[PDB]
C-alpha cells in the first residue's frame, strides 16, 4: 500500500494545516465567554447572557419585558428597542417596520436581531415596570352576541397602574376548549343557536399570549374591566381553526384566574383643551369606556367629548346605562351609536347606519373645524380603514387621530 | 515586464467572468448595488490571491508528480486538496466579514459560504496547475484574474443601479433580466476574443 | 374641482426641443450619409459586374438578379457608362427592402410591447431602425436583418422597457447578433459589394495584410486613397463609408446640442493616442500598427459609430467627466480591435459595447467623488 | 465677486421699465395656504370676519407659534379649500385702517436687540413667515436658529424688477432690517446682490456678495451653494430683500409694512413696469387695464417658477416680487452652475430614489433651483414638483 | 408521504430560476443535449448522496469547518465516481471529463448540502438532491433543446434540420453555440416561469 | 469545541483519503491498461481499419500497424522498440528531448522529444498511410491527437483526439465525429512548405483546402489545436519527415 497510506498522512497534514490556520483565526477573530448587554446604561438592569439567540429572547429573561405581538417574525414592529452600539445595520425586513429617520436615532426590532456581540439598549420605565399578576375572574356575562365582559380581582389588592387606552398582555398555555362550555343567556344565544357556534371547540397547540385592552378607567379599584370578543374561523374561511385566546376566556367563570403580565399601550388621549371625537366599534368599547371616564371624573374635563359606537343591533349594544348616565349628567360629553342592521323588535328610531357615514352626515359635515380636533378609535379594520379615510376627506392629520385597532 | 502582460491577460483578456463565464452563480446573485458588489470583489479578490499561489507551492511541492518522493504522484489529491484550501480561506473570510458584516455578511448570506465552491476561485487553481506558473506569476495571475472579476461584478452593479430607472416587465424583475444584462455585457467583452496572450 | 399649487407651479415656458424633434433630427442627419451609401452601393456593384463579366454573360447575370434588371425597367443601366441616377437606383434596390424590413419587424415587436403592457409608442425606434439597416452590408438577406433589428429592440430594449430605460446600444447590439450568429454574410470578401460571384476584401481587411498597396479596388484595379475612403468611395457598410456625410450630419446634430460633443471628443482622443502609439512602437509583422490617427478616422465604421452610435445619449454615461472617459474608452477599444485582435478587421460595434457597459461605472466614480466634495460642505 | 456661467437668461418679450409707479387700486387680498411647505393651518378667522393689519387669520399645526397674520384690515369674504380640504387661499376685503401695532427701537440699538425679541416681534406680526429655510424651504420653528441668514438683493428671474431701484426707496428701512437680521443670525447675514452698489449695514456680521452670471445667480440655492453649503445639519434662512425693508419698518415704526414694489411685465403688458401693490393682492385686480385683447395668463412670480394665478389662486404668493402675464398657447449640465451631477439627480427624482437624491445635493434645492431644467427637458418633466415629492419623503420618513 | 419535495424543486423552487445555484456549468454543456443530460444526473446522483452523506453528519459538522466537511464529502464521491468509472466503463470514463470539476464546483452540490442536508433527515436530504437536480435539468435540457436545435440542426446529435453545409435549406445560428445565448435562454425561461407562476416575481 | 473538531476533520479525511486513495492507486492499473488499449482503437480507427474487442484489437494492430521511430531534428527514420516507446515520457527528460524557446514553443508544449514514433498502416506489403502523433496545451487540459497523412506526405486521411481533458461539449468537442471527419481531405501545407491547416474561428467556407471548422464557444481549445499543428508541422517537428514522405 504504497501511496495509499503516504497520500492519507499528507492530506491530513494539508487538512491540519487548513484547520489550524482557521481555529488560530477563530480565536483571534471570535469572541468568546459571555456577552454582556446594558439595558438603559443601569449597571443593575445590565444583563450577561452567552452569545446566540435573538434579543427579544435574552431580553424577556431579564427584568425588562419588551411588549411583542407577531413574535419571532418580524412583522408586527411593536418590539423595536434603542441600540445605541452594537446589533449591526438595520436589516432589511426591520425597515419595512422602521423608518429611516427611526434607524438614525437606534431603533430595531429585537426578535429580527440576532445576539452576537455586546450592545446597548436604553429601554424606557414602561417597557421596564412590567408585573405579573394573575387576577380571579369574578363576571364573564356576555355583553353581547358575540362580546363578552370580563372583571378581574386584583391578587396583589390596590388596582393596577396604567393609563386610559392601555392593555395587559393575557398569556395562556395549550388547552382544549370547547365552545359549548361557554355560558351565554338567551339574548345572545340567538345567533349562536341559529350557526350553532357551540360546536366549535379549540385546541390550543402552543402557549399563547395576546393582547387585551382595559374597560376600567385608573380611579375604578377592586375590579379590572375587560372586554373580549369571540375568535370564530373567518366568513370567508369557516375551514379555518376556531378562537384559541379568546375562545378559552369566554370558558372561564366566577372563581377562575388569569394573567395580566402588567400593563402596555402607546393609546392616549391629549392634555389640551381641542374638542375630543371618539369612534368605537366591537371590543373597542373597553378603551373607550376608560376614556369617558378618565376626562368626566378622574380630569374632571370641560372640554367637549362626543363618543360615536358601531354596533349591528340593539342586542349587539352593552354598557348603554353606564354611558347615559355620563351624557345626563355631565352635558359636556354626548354619545350616539348606529345600527347596521337594527333588528324587527329593536323598532330603533335614531340614527341608522355605519358610523363611518353617520358621523359625517350628522356632526362633521357641518363641523367648521373638523381638524381642530382629536380623534380616537378602536373597531373593526373596515370600520377604522373607512373612518380613517372620511376623517383623513376632511383634512384631519394624521397627528390629531390615533388608532388602536384590535382586528 | 512580462508580468504586465500577464495581469493584462488575467483582466480583460481573461476576464473570469466576462470572458469564462466562471463564479456567475454570486456574480448573477449579490450585482444589485455597487457598494455590495465591490466587497464581494474586494473579498474575492483577497481569496484569489491567496489561494492560488499557496495552492501552487502546494502543488508543485506536495501533489506535483515525482516531488515528494521519487516514483509517487499524489496527483489524485488535486481537487480534494484544493478545494478545502479555498474552503478554509472562505471560512476565515467569514469571520473578517464579522467586522465589516453589514454591507456584505448579510447580503451575501446563503452566498457567503459559496465564495468556495465558486467556479471562478477553482478554476483559476485548475488553470494555475494545467498551465506552469512560477510563484510569482501565480501571485500575479491570482490578483489578476480577481481584479478582472471585481471589474465585472462591480460592473454589473453599476449597471443595475442605472437601472433604477428602467421599466423591467415582472417577472423578467431581478433575476431574469440580470441572465440578460449579462448576456449583453459578454457580448461586449467578446471584442478581446482575436487577442492572443 | 381646484387642483394644488403644484399643479399650477409648472414652469409656464418650455423649449421648443422635445423628444420628438431630437429623433427626427438625428434621422435627418443620416440622409446624407444614406444617400451617398445607396450611390456608393450602386457605384462599387455597377463597377465589380464590368470587371467580372461582359457581353451576353453579363446580360444573363443581369437577367439572373432582380436588384439588376428591376433597375433596368425603372430607367437605369448596369452598364459602367452609368450615372448617378442609376447607380442610386441600384443602390436603392438593396438598402430599402433592408429598410422597410427593418422598420416592419423591428417596428412591429416596438408596438406589441406597447400594446400588451399599455405603453404609449416611442418616437426612438426611427433612429434605431435607420441605423442599423445603415450599418450592414448591402447584400445582408433580409430574414437575416428582421431576426437582427428583433434580438436589437427586444432583447437590448425593450426586455428593459423600452426607450430610455435600457443601457446597451440597441442597433449596434442587433448588429452584434448578426456579426456571431450569420458571420458569413457579414463579414467576408462576398458580401461589400453587390456584384454576384464578385470576391473582394474592405480596405480595412487589406491594411492587415499587406497595408496601403493592398489598398485596391479590385473591380477598378486602381488605387484607394485617403481621399477616398473620406468622400465614402470604397466599399463597405451602406452608411458607414462616406466619412464626409457623417461628418455633415455629425456637425448639425452636435450644434443642435443631440450629440454629445464630450463623447465625440474622447473617441478621438481615444483614437488618435492609441493609434498614435502604435505607429510609434512600430511592428515589422503587424501593418496596421502604421495605420496612422487620419486613416483610421475614414475607414470601417469608426466615423459612423463615434458620430451617430457613439453618441446615443441613453446607453452613454450621464455625467460630464464621465462622457470623456466613455469617448476615450470607445477610441481606445476601437483601435485595439483594430490592430492587436486579428479576428475583426474594425472594431467599433464591439469597442461601444464594451464602453456601454462601464459608462455606469465612470458615472458611479464620478458621482461618488462629488458626493465626497458635498459631505466636506466644499471646504466652505 | 461669484461669477456664474452655466445658466440661461430667458429673453422674453415685455420687460420692465424699472420706474417705481402706482398699480391699480387693490380692495382684495389673500393668504394662500399651499404656498407654505407643509403648513396644515389652524384658522383663527371664518368668513365675515373684520381684520386687522397684523391680526392673525391662521397657524400651522406642525410649525406651532408660526402666526400667519392678514396684510391688510377688512373683512374676510371667503376661505378657499381644496381636495380633502387643504386650504387654498383666505380672501379679504381690504376696508379701514386698524392695525397691530408692535415695539419701536432706535437704529443703533436694532444690531444689540435681544435674539428673542426680535423673534416674537415677527412671530407677531407675522413677518416670521418671510423666512424660509433651505433644506427644505420651509417657515423656520419659532425655537429654532440659523447661523446664516441669507439675504437676496438681486432677482435674474425673467422680467424680474431690479432690487437695487425698490431698495433705493428705503434705504434707512433696509439698513435696518440688515441690522436687525445681524442680530437674528448667530453666525453672519450674506447680502447675496449684483455687481451694483446698496446701502451697507455698519455690523461686521452681514457681509455683501457679489453674484455675477445668467438666471440661477440670483436664486438663494445658489448663494447658499457657494458660501454656506447647507445640509441636514446646517440650515440656513432665506429672505429676500423686500421683506428685509418690511422688517426694519417693523422695528423702527412698531408697524407691519405691507406695501411691495413688483413688476407687471410680459408680452402682453401693454406697459411693463415697477407698480406698487400690497402683500397677496388680487391679480385680477392688479392687471385690470394693463394687458393686450386675448387668452392671457397671469403667473404670479417668474415665468420660470411662479403660480397660475387662476381662481383661488389669483392673488400675488408671498416669496413672489414679480406677476408675468403670457399668451395662452447635455442640456441639464449648460444651466446648472452647481456643483451637482444634474442628470443623474434628475433621473433620481424620476425613479423616486430618495436616499440617493438626498447624497446628490437635493437637500440643497428649492423647486425653483430646478426650473431651468425642467424648460429645457426634452422629455418635459417637471422636477421642481419630484424634488418636492422627494423633500416631503425626506421629512416624512426622516 | 409524497413526490413533492422530489418533483418541487423542478418548477417551484429551481436551482438555477429561482434560486442562483449552477449556473456556470449551465453555460458550459447546453450546447448539447447529451452533454447536459449527463451533467443533470450526475449533478442528481452526486448531491442526493452528499446531502444524504451530511444529514448523517448534521448534528456534529463545526460550523468553523463546515464548507471543508461537506466539500471533503462532495469531492470525496467525486473523485471515486470518476476512479471506478475510469477503471470499469473507461469509455463512459471519458465522457465524465472535466465534470468531476465541473460537479464539485457546482453551487447546487454545495447550496443544497447547506440549505437542506444540514438542517434534514438523510432521507428527505436523499430527496432534495434527486429533486434539485432535476429542475437544473429543466433549465439545462430547456436551453439545451433551443441551442443545439437551432445552432447545429441537431438534437442528441440526430439531425431534425437539415444544414446547408450538408445539402440542406437550414443555416445554423452561431450565436447559440456562446456563452450568451444560454444567458439570453435562461433569463427568458425565469420570464416563462414567473409569469406562469407570479409567487416568485421580485418586489 | 477545539476537541471535536480536530476528532472529526481527522476522521473525516482519513475515512475520505483512505477511500480515495485505495480507489485510485488501485484501479490505476486497471485504468492504465484500459487506456493503452484506446490508443491502439484510436490509431485503428483513424487509420480506417474497424477492430472491435481488446482482444481483436490488439491482433488488428499488430497485424496491419507498423509502429516506426523518428528522429524530428533529421527527419529520418531510426532504429528502436518503437512498439514500446513512450514519446511522453521521453519529452519529460533533457537526454532525450530539447526545452523550446518561447518564440518554438508554438504548440505551447514546454518540452519536445529528440525522437517520436509514427505509426505505418500497410494494406498489404507497402505503408498505405502514416499516422503521427501530435499534441499541444489547450485552455483545460493538453489534447493529444491521431492525423492519418496518406503516404502522399501532403493529404489527410483521418484525424481523431485520443486524449483531451476539455469540456465535454464546448472543448470535448475535438471528440465529434462530425468534426473529426471535416479533416479528411485537407491538405496540411501551402506550395511553399509552410503549415496551412488553420482552425477558422467562425467556420471555415466550405470546400476549403486547409480549412477546419474552430470548436464553437472554445476558442482556447481551438487554440491549442492550431498551436499543436504550427508546432509539430514544423522544423523542429513532424516537418522535415514528411518532406521524406513527399517523395517516398
Ligand atoms: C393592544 C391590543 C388590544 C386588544 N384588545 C382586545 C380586546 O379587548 N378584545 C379582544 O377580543 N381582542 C383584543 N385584541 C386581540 C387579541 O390579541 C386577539 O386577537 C383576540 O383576543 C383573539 O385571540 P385568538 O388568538 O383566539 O385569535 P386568533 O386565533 O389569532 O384569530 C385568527 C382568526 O382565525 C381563527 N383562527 C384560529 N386559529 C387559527 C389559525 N391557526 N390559523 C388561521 N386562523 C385561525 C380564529 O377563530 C380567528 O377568527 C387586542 C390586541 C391588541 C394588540
Ligand atoms: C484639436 C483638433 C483635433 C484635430 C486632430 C488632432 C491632431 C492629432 C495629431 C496626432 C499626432 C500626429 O499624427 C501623426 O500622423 C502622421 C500622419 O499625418 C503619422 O505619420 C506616420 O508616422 C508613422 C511612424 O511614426 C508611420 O508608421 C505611418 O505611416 C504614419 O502614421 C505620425 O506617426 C503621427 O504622429
Ligand atoms: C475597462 C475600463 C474601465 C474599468 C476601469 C475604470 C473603472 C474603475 C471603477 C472601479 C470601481 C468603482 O469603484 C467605486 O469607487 C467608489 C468611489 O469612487 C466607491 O464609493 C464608495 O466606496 C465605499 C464602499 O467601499 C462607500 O463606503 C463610500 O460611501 C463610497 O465612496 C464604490 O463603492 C466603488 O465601487
Ligand atoms: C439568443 C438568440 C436569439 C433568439 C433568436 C434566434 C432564432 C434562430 C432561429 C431563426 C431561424 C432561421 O431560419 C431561417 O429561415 C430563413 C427564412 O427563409 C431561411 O432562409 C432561406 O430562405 C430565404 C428566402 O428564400 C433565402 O433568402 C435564404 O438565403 C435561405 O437561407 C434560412 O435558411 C433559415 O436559417
Ligand atoms: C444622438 C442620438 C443617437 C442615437 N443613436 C442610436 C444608436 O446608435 N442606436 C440605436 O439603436 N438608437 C439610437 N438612438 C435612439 C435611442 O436614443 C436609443 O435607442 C437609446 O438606447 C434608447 O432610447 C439615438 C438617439 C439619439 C438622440
Ligand atoms: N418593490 C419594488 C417594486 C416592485 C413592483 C411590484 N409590482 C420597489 O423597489
Ligand atoms: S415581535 Fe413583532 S417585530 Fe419583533
Ligand atoms: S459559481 Fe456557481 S456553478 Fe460556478
Ligand atoms: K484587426
Amino acid at each position: 500500500m504504497s501511496t495509499i497510506i503516504f497520500g492519507v498522512v499528507m492530506f491530513t497534514l494539508i487538512i491540519l494545516a487548513l484547520v489550524l490556520v482557521i481555529l488560530f483565526a477563530k480565536s483571534k477573530l471570535v469572541p468568546t465567554g459571555d456577552i454582556t448587554i446594558s439595558i438603559n446604561g443601569d449597571p443593575e438592569k445590565a444583563i450577561v447572557t452567552q452569545p446566540g439567540g435573538k434579543l427579544l429572547t435574552a431580553l424577556a429573561g431579564a427584568g425588562v419585558f419588551v411588549s411583542s405581538a407577531c413574535g419571532g417574525g418580524g412583522s408586527c414592529g411593536q418590539c423595536r428597542v434603542k441600540i445605541k452600539s452594537g446589533g449591526g445595520d438595520i436589516l432589511p425586513t426591520e425597515l419595512d417596520h422602521i423608518s429611516k429617520g427611526e434607524a438614525r436615532e437606534g431603533e430595531r426590532l429585537a426578535c429580527q436581531v440576532a445576539v452576537k456581540a455586546d450592545m446597548d439598549l436604553e429601554l424606557p420605565e414602561e417597557i421596564f415596570g412590567v408585573k405579573k399578576w394573575e387576577c380571579t375572574v369574578i363576571s364573564n356575562d356576555n355583553k353581547a352576541t358575540f362580546i363578552k365582559e370580563l372583571k378581574l380581582a386584583i391578587p396583589d389588592g390596590e388596582s393596577v397602574p396604567f393609563r386610559a387606552g392601555g392593555y395587559i398582555q393575557i398569556e395562556a398555555p395549550a388547552h382544549h376548549v370547547k365552545y359549548a362550555d361557554f355560558d351565554v343567556p338567551e339574548k345572545y344565544r340567538g345567533d349562536w343557536d341559529k350557526f350553532n357556534l357551540f360546536r366549535y371547540e379549540s385546541k390550543v397547540d402552543e402557549p399563547i399570549i395576546r393582547a387585551y385592552s382595559m374597560a376600567n378607567y385608573p380611579e375604578e379599584f377592586g375590579i379590572i374591566m375587560l372586554n373580549v370578543r369571540i375568535a370564530t374561523p373567518p366568513p370567508n374561511n369557516p375551514n379555518v381553526p376556531p378562537g384559541q385566546m379568546s375562545s378559552y376566556i369566554w370558558s372561564l367563570k366566577a372563581g377562575d384566574k388569569c394573567t395580566i403580565s402588567g400593563p402596555f399601550g402607546e393609546f392616549f388621549a391629549k392634555d389640551t383643551d381641542a374638542e375630543m371625537v371618539f369612534i368605537g366599534g366591537g371590543a373597542g368599547m373597553a378603551p373607550m369606556r376608560s376614556h369617558i371616564f378618565d376626562q368626566l371624573k378622574r380630569l374632571k374635563s370641560k372640554r367637549k367629548m362626543s363618543y360615536w359606537y358601531g354596533a349591528r343591533s340593539k342586542r349587539e349594544m352593552f354598557y348603554v346605562e353606564d354611558f347615559d348616565g355620563l351624557a345626563a349628567e355631565n352635558d359636556n360629553f354626548v354619545w350616539h351609536c348606529a345600527l347596521s342592521d337594527p333588528q324587527p323588535e329593536d323598532n330603533w328610531t335614531g340614527y341608522t347606519g355605519f358610523i363611518h357615514n353617520v358621523l359625517y352626515e350628522n356632526y362633521l359635515k357641518d363641523h367648521e373645524a373638523p381638524e381642530d380636533c382629536e380623534y380616537y378609535m378602536c373597531g373593526p379594520p373596515m370600520m377604522n380603514a373607512a373612518v380613517i379615510n372620511m376623517l383623513k376627506n376632511l383634512g384631519v392629520e394624521e397627528e390629531n387621530i390615533l388608532l388602536d385597532d384590535f382586528g | 515586464e512580462h508580468y504586465i502582460s500577464l495581469l493584462v491577460k488575467s483582466i480583460f483578456i481573461e476576464n473570469m467572468a466576462l470572458s469564462f463565464f466562471l463564479g456567475m452563480c454570486t456574480f448573477l446573485a449579490v450585482s444589485k448595488k455597487v457598494k455590495t458588489s465591490f466587497g464581494l470583489g474586494i473579498a474575492v479578490i483577497v481569496v484569489l490571491t491567496i489561494s492560488v499561489p499557496v495552492n501552487n507551492l502546494v502543488y508543485n511541492l506536495v501533489l506535483k508528480p515525482d516531488a515528494l518522493v521519487e516514483g509517487v504522484d499524489l496527483s489524485f489529491l488535486n481537487f480534494i486538496t484544493f478545494i478545502g484550501v479555498i474552503a478554509a480561506l472562505v471560512q476565515i473570510l467569514e469571520m473578517i466579514l464579522d467586522r465589516f458584516f453589514p454591507p456584505l455578511y448579510n447580503a451575501l448570506g446563503i452566498f457567503l459560504p459559496l465564495i468556495t465552491v465558486n467556479c471562478a476561485i477553482f478554476g483559476g487553481v485548475s488553470f494555475m496547475v494545467q498551465r506552469d506558473y512560477s510563484f510569482a506569476e501565480s501571485v500575479v495571475y491570482g490578483f489578476g484574474s480577481g481584479v478582472g472579476w471585481m471589474l465585472a461584478i462591480v460592473a454589473l452593479a453599476g449597471i443595475r443601479e442605472k437601472m433604477k430607472y428602467s421599466d423591467v416587465p415582472p417577472g423578467l424583475r431581478g433575476l431574469g433580466i440580470t441572465f440578460i444584462t449579462a448576456g449583453l455585457m459578454a457580448l461586449g467583452f467578446m471584442s478581446f476574443s482575436g487577442v492572443q496572450l | 374641482y381646484t387642483p394644488g399649487l403644484v399643479t399650477k407651479r409648472s414652469s409656464h415656458v418650455r423649449d421648443s426641443v422635445d423628444l420628438k424633434r431630437i429623433m427626427i433630427m438625428v434621422w435627418l442627419a443620416v440622409f446624407p450619409a444614406m444617400f451617398w451609401g445607396m450611390y456608393n452601393a450602386g457605384g462599387q456593384a455597377i463597377a465589380a459586374l464590368n470587371h467580372l463579366y461582359s457581353g451576353d454573360q453579363l446580360a444573363a447575370i443581369v437577367a439572373g438578379n432582380w436588384h439588376y434588371w428591376l433597375t433596368e425597367m425603372l430607367g437605369g443601366t448596369m452598364s459602367s457608362d452609368a450615372g448617378w441616377g442609376s447607380k442610386m437606383l441600384l443602390g436603392a434596390t438593396y438598402f430599402l427592402p433592408i429598410y422597410a424590413t427593418v422598420f416592419i419587424v423591428g417596428g412591429f415587436w416596438e408596438v406589441l410591447f406597447c400594446m400588451v403592457r399599455k405603453h404609449e409608442v416611442n418616437e426612438g425606434f426611427f433612429v434605431t431602425s435607420i441605423l442599423f439597416a445603415l450599418i450592414v452590408p448591402p447584400t445582408l438577406p433580409l430574414w437575416q436583418a428582421a431576426l437582427g433589428i428583433t434580438f436589437g429592440v427586444v432583447v437590448a430594449k425593450e426586455v428593459f422597457g423600452g426607450t430610455g430605460r435600457n443601457f446597451l446600444n440597441p442597433a449596434l447590439a442587433g448588429r452584434a447578433f448578426l456579426f456571431f450568429a450569420y458571420p458569413a454574410q457579414i463579414s467576408g470578401d462576398l458580401v461589400w459589394t453587390a456584384a454576384d460571384g464578385y470576391s473582394g476584401a474592405t480596405a480595412l481587411s487589406q491594411w492587415a495584410q499587406g497595408g496601403a498597396g493592398a489598398l485596391i479596388n479590385n473591380a477598378t484595379g486602381q488605387t484607394i486613397t485617403w481621399m477616398d475612403a473620406f468622400i465614402g468611395n470604397i466599399p463597405g457598410s451602406i452608411g458607414e463609408v462616406s466619412t464626409l456625410a457623417l461628418m455633415i450630419g455629425a456637425a448639425f446634430i452636435v450644434y443642435m446640442g443631440i450629440a454629445s460633443w464630450r463623447i465625440i471628443g474622447g473617441v478621438m482622443i481615444g483614437m488618435i493616442l492609441l493609434s498614435t502609439l502604435f505607429n510609434v512602437i512600430g511592428s515589422d509583422t503587424n501593418a496596421m500598427f502604421n495605420m496612422p490617427w487620419h486613416w483610421h478616422l475614414v475607414l470601417g465604421g469608426f466615423a459612423f459609430g463615434m458620430f451617430f452610435m457613439a453618441t446615443d445619449p441613453v446607453s452613454a454615461s450621464f455625467t460630464n467627466s464621465g462622457k470623456w472617459a466613455y469617448g476615450i474608452l470607445i477610441g481606445v477599444m476601437c483601435v485595439l480591435i483594430r490592430v492587436v485582435n486579428p479576428a475583426y478587421p474594425e472594431g467599433m460595434m464591439l469597442a461601444i459595447l464594451f464602453a456601454n457597459l462601464f459608462a455606469p461605472l465612470f458615472d458611479h466614480v464620478v458621482v461618488e467623488r462629488n458626493i465626497k466634495r458635498r459631505l466636506a460642505r466644499y471646504g466652505k | 465677486m461669484i461669477t456664474i456661467k452655466k445658466g440661461l437668461d430667458l429673453p422674453i418679450a415685455g420687460t420692465p421699465s424699472q420706474v417705481i409707479s402706482d398699480g391699480k387700486a387693490i380692495k382684495k387680498v389673500a393668504l394662500l395656504g399651499e404656498e407654505y411647505v407643509g403648513m396644515r393651518p389652524t384658522m383663527h378667522v371664518r368668513v365675515g370676519d373684520e381684520v386687522k393689519k397684523a391680526q392673525i387669520l391662521f397657524e400651522d399645526k406642525k410649525n406651532p407659534g408660526v402666526k400667519f397674520t392678514s396684510p391688510v384690515s377688512g373683512k374676510v369674504v371667503e376661505i378657499n379649500r381644496g381636495a380633502k380640504r387643504v386650504l387654498q387661499s383666505v380672501v379679504i376685503e381690504v376696508a379701514g385702517d386698524d392695525q397691530v401695532t408692535f415695539d419701536k427701537f432706535e437704529a443703533n440699538q436694532l444690531a444689540s436687540l435681544n435674539r428673542d425679541a426680535i423673534k416674537t416681534q415677527l412671530v407677531e406680526s407675522g413677518l416670521w413667515t418671510a423666512f424660509r429655510t433651505r433644506p427644505f424651504s420651509k417657515v423656520p420653528a419659532i425655537d429654532s436658529t440659523s447661523e446664516a441668514i441669507f439675504v437676496t438683493a438681486m432677482d435674474t428671474n425673467p422680467l424680474a424688477a431690479e432690487p437695487t431701484v425698490v431698495i433705493n426707496e428705503q434705504s434707512e428701512a433696509f439698513v435696518a432690517g440688515l441690522d436687525v437680521l445681524s442680530a437674528l443670525t448667530t453666525g453672519k447675514v450674506y447680502v447675496c446682490k449684483k455687481g451694483t452698489s446698496l446701502p451697507r449695514s455698519q455690523q461686521p456680521n452681514v457681509e455683501e456678495h457679489v453674484f455675477d452670471g445668467p438666471h440661477p445667480a440670483g436664486l438663494a440655492g445658489t448663494h447658499m451653494h457657494f458660501l454656506y453649503p447647507v445640509s441636514a445639519d446646517h440650515v440656513a434662512w432665506s429672505i429676500n430683500y423686500q421683506d428685509v425693508i418690511a422688517v426694519g419698518q417693523l422695528f423702527l415704526t412698531g408697524e407691519l409694512y405691507t406695501q411691495r414694489v413688483v413688476s407687471l411685465a410680459g408680452p402682453v403688458v401693454n406697459k411693463p413696469r415697477l407698480v406698487r401693490t400690497v402683500m397677496g393682492a388680487s391679480l385680477e385686480q392688479l392687471v385690470d387695464s394693463e394687458i393686450m385683447p386675448g387668452e392671457v395668463r397671469i403667473i404670479s412670480g417668474s415665468v420660470l417658477s411662479g403660480t397660475k394665478a387662476t381662481g383661488p389662486h389669483a392673488y400675488l404668493g408671498r416669496y413672489h416680487l414679480q406677476v408675468s402675464v403670457l399668451r395662452e398657447g447635455g442640456n441639464y449640465e449648460k444651466v446648472m452652475p452647481l456643483d451637482m451631477e444634474p442628470t443623474l439627480l434628475l433621473r433620481d427624482l424620476c425613479a423616486g430614489d430618495s436616499d440617493s437624491a438626498v447624497r446628490l445635493g437635493a437637500l440643497e434645492l428649492d423647486e425653483e433651483d430646478l426650473a431651468l431644467c425642467t424648460f429645457v427637458c426634452p422629455g418635459k418633466y417637471e422636477y421642481g414638483q419630484l424634488l418636492r415629492e422627494c423633500l416631503d419623503k425626506i421629512e416624512k420618513e426622516g | 408521504e409524497l413526490k413533492k419535495s422530489v418533483l418541487a424543486p423542478v418548477l417551484d423552487n429551481n436551482p438555477i430560476a429561482l434560486q442562483v445555484l449552477g449556473v456556470c456549468s449551465a453555460l458550459a454543456v447546453t450546447t448539447k443535449l447529451e452533454t447536459a443530460f449527463v451533467m443533470t444526473l450526475a449533478v442528481m446522483f452526486v448531491t442526493a448522496l452528499s446531502n444524504f452523506f451530511v444529514s448523517l453528519i448534521r448534528n456534529h459538522i463545526p460550523n468553523s469547518v463546515r464548507i471543508i466537511v461537506q466539500m471533503a464529502i462532495i469531492a470525496s464521491l467525486v473523485i471515486v465516481v470518476d476512479q471506478i468509472l475510469k477503471a470499469y466503463l473507461y469509455d463512459i470514463s471519458k465522457q465524465l471529463s472535466v465534470f468531476v470539476g465541473l460537479i464539485i464546483t457546482n453551487c447546487i452540490v454545495m447550496g443544497r448540502a447547506e440549505a437542506f442536508a444540514m438542517k434534514s433527515e438523510p432521507i428527505p436530504s436523499f430527496i432534495d438532491g434527486i429533486g434539485n437536480g432535476l429542475g437544473y435539468g429543466f433549465v439545462l435540457m430547456t436551453v439545451g433543446f433551443f441551442r443545439e436545435l437551432l445552432g447545429s440542426g441537431k438534437l442528441f446529435g440526430l439531425e431534425v434540420l437539415p444544414l446547408i453545409s450538408n445539402g440542406g435549406w437550414y443555416q445554423p445560428n452561431g450565436l447559440m453555440l456562446l456563452a450568451p445565448s444560454a444567458f439570453f435562454l435562461i433569463g427568458f425561461m425565469i420570464w416563462a416561469i414567473r409569469t406562469f407562476k407570479p409567487e416568485q416575481v421580485e418586489a | 469545541s477545539i476537541k471535536k473538531t480536530l476528532f472529526v476533520v481527522i476522521a473525516l479525511s482519513l475515512v475520505c483519503s483512505i477511500i480515495v486513495s485505495a480507489a485510485a492507486v488501485g484501479l490505476r492499473d486497471k485504468q492504465k491498461e484500459n487506456a493503452a488499449l484506446d490508443k491502439q482503437s484510436k490509431i485503428l480507427q483513424v487509420a480506417g481499419i474497424e477492430a472491435k474487442g481488446s482482444k481483436q484489437i490488439v491482433e488488428l494492430f499488430n497485424k496491419s500497424i507498423e509502429p516506426r521511430l523518428v528522429d524530428f531534428n533529421t527527419g529520418d527514420f531510426v532504429e528502436g522498440d518503437a512498439a514500446n516507446y513512450d514519446q511522453r515520457k521521453a519529452a519529460k527528460e533533457a537526454s532525450e528531448s530539447i526545452k523550446l524557446t518561447a518564440e518554438q514553443d508554438k504548440a505551447k508544449i514546454q518540452r519536445r522529444a529528440n525522437v517520436g514514433v509514427v505509426y505505418l498502416v500497410k494494406d498489404g506489403d507497402k505503408t498505405s498511410k502514416v499516422i503521427l502523433p501530435v499534441h499541444g496545451n489547450g485552455l483545460w487540459s493538453m489534447m493529444y491527437a491521431f492525423v492519418a497523412v496518406e503516404t502522399d506526405g501532403n493529404t489527410v486521411s483521418g484525424l481523431t483526439y485520443y486524449e483531451q481533458g476539455e469540456t465535454p461539449g464546448l472543448g470535448g468537442e475535438v471528440e465529434n465525429p462530425a468534426w473529426r471527419a471535416q479533416w479528411v481531405g485537407k491538405k496540411l501545407f501551402d506550395e511553399n512548405h509552410k503549415p496551412a491547416i488553420k482552425i477558422v474561428k467562425g467556420g471555415a467556407p466550405q470546400g476549403s483546402e486547409h480549412g477546419v471548422d474552430g470548436l464553437s464557444g472554445a476558442t482556447l481549445t481551438s487554440n491549442g489545436v492550431q498551436n499543436t499543428f504550427d508546432f509539430w508541422l514544423g522544423d523542429m517537428g513532424f516537418g522535415p519527415f514528411l518532406t521524406k514522405v513527399r517523395d517516398g
